[PDB]
């Protein structure tokens, strides 16, 4: 199955700065200009919230500081200005095949 | 698996020997399906040809999409056929979806993003999971017994299959080439075995 | 509103089995897949599988194909996962999530059921 390897394991960011989180697929997951990568936010004690679908489509109800990017094997989530609300753990996921897999996650720490 | 995206299987010559077999992660027999396809051929004015052949050990022609020269499309499940008449036809790459449901027997056939009339066929049937799916040929027997006069000459790709009847909204998303994932046969994650003079080349259609 | 409400924490012993529910509400249950996903405490995410309520059909992560069994009740829009012969390694939060059954983005999630084995 597709491994997604996700970096860094955690990230220390001042409020107002930029958090950049990366995900590497073991395969290309782009075709026809779409790319089957999804980003979630989970706060401790809560279920994950979808942030970005298909690497860069910002979900409804998500702030504009969240902005996904990437293509092929190499994807990122930016948070800018990184804000106190954004103290969370972040996961990439693919939709390319079955089984669906998640990255190990990253924890964002102020 | 291989990413066949923007590539298509090209069948330049009439033969019994050119085909590609597709391997599906099926386990439970199908109670419903959708197959969506993209193909270009000039044969439609000249003779009938196999567009999609699904066969099983108990029933060759277990799902079949075919073109009949004087009639248009035909659709078969469980060895029983319904027509989808198309008397005037033009040569261009045609996308189609077929879908069928055991609970209703209702057949939907979509051509270039528009439905035909919803028909009825093989209500209550069950489709075998030991499927020989073949592109380029029609099967008189499981995995073989091809007839050269029924082979496709042309170009076929973007073949996707679902365990279920898609919605009109979903068929429209697939026709417009938005992002979708099939759960029974996935063109980006395809498992296949080409035989004879068949080539993989970049697709003619957008 | 669209929501998924799960059955709440299950306490169980080695060699038992548990069946946890996921009531969907506020939407047409047939139009979507229900996914199930494991999360060990503080560690990652681990997709279990899906069920298609329309077709009563399922697939599983190969690590679960003998652990889990998903089902649905269409008459009461309730998804389930049953865990077989569960063991201390199975202690996790288990979430159910929706996806539009063409696109496998997990649109909305249940709160999770803790199973402590």
């Amino acid at each position: 199955d597709i491994v997604l390897t996700q970096s860094p394991a955690s990230l220390a960011v001042s409020l107002g700065q930029r958090a950049t989180i990366s995900c590497r697929a073991s395969q290309s997951v782009s075709t026809s200009g779409y790319s089957y990568i999804h980003w979630y936010q989970q706060k401790p004690g809560h279920p994950p919230k979808l942030l970005i679908k298909y690497a860069s489509n910002l979900d409804s109800g998500v702030p504009a500081r969240f902005s996904g990017s990437g293509s092929g094997t190499d994807f990122t989530l930016n948070i800018h200005p990184v804000e106190e609300e954004d103290a969370a753990t972040y996961f990439c996921q693919h939709s390319w095949e079955l089984p669906l897999t998640f990255g190990a996650g990253t924890k964002l720490e102020i | 698996q291989t990413d066949m995206s923007r590539k298509a299987f090209v069948f330049p010559k009439e033969s019994d020997t050119s085909y590609v077999s597709l391997k599906a992660p099926l386990t439970k027999p199908l109670k419903a399906f959708t197959v969506c396809l993209h193909f270009y051929t000039e044969l439609s004015s000249t003779r009938g040809y196999s567009i999609f052949s699904y066969a099983t050990k108990r029933q060759d022609n277990e799902i079949l999409i075919f073109w009949s020269k004087d009639i248009g499309y035909s659709f078969t499940v469980g060895g029983s056929e319904i027509l989808f008449e198309v008397p005037e036809v033009t040569v261009a790459p045609v996308h189609i979806c077929t879908s069928w449901e055991s609970a209703s027997g209702i057949v939907e056939f979509w051509v270039d993003g528009k439905p035909r009339v919803r028909k009825s066929l093989k209500k209550g049937y069950t489709v075998g999971a030991e499927a020989s799916i073949i592109l380029g040929q029609e099967q008189d027997s499981f995995g073989g017994n091809f007839e050269g006069s029924q082979s496709l000459v042309g170009d076929i790709g973007n073949v996707n299959m679902w365990d279920f009847v898609l919605s009109p909204d979903e068929i429209n998303t697939i026709y417009l080439g938005g992002p979708f994932s099939p759960n029974v046969l996935n063109w980006r994650a395809l498992k296949y075995e080409v035989q004879g003079e068949v080539f993989t080349k970049p697709q003619l259609w957008p | 509103q669209v929501q998924l409400q799960q059955s709440g924490t299950e306490l169980s012993k080695p060699g038992t089995g548990v069946k946890m529910s996921c009531k969907a509400s506020g939407y047409t249950f047939i139009s979507y897949w229900m996914h199930w996903v494991k999360q060990r405490p503080g560690q990652g995410l681990e997709w279990i599988g899906y069920i298609n309520p329309s077709t009563d059909s399922t697939d599983y992560n190969q690590n679960f194909k003998d652990k889990a069994t998903m089902t649905v009740d269409k008459s009461s829009t309730t998804a389930y996962m049953q865990l077989s012969t569960i063991t201390s390694e199975d202690s996790a939060v288990y979430f159910c999530a929706r996806s539009h059954y063409l696109s496998w983005d997990f649109d909305v999630w249940g709160a999770g059921t803790t199973v402590t084995v």
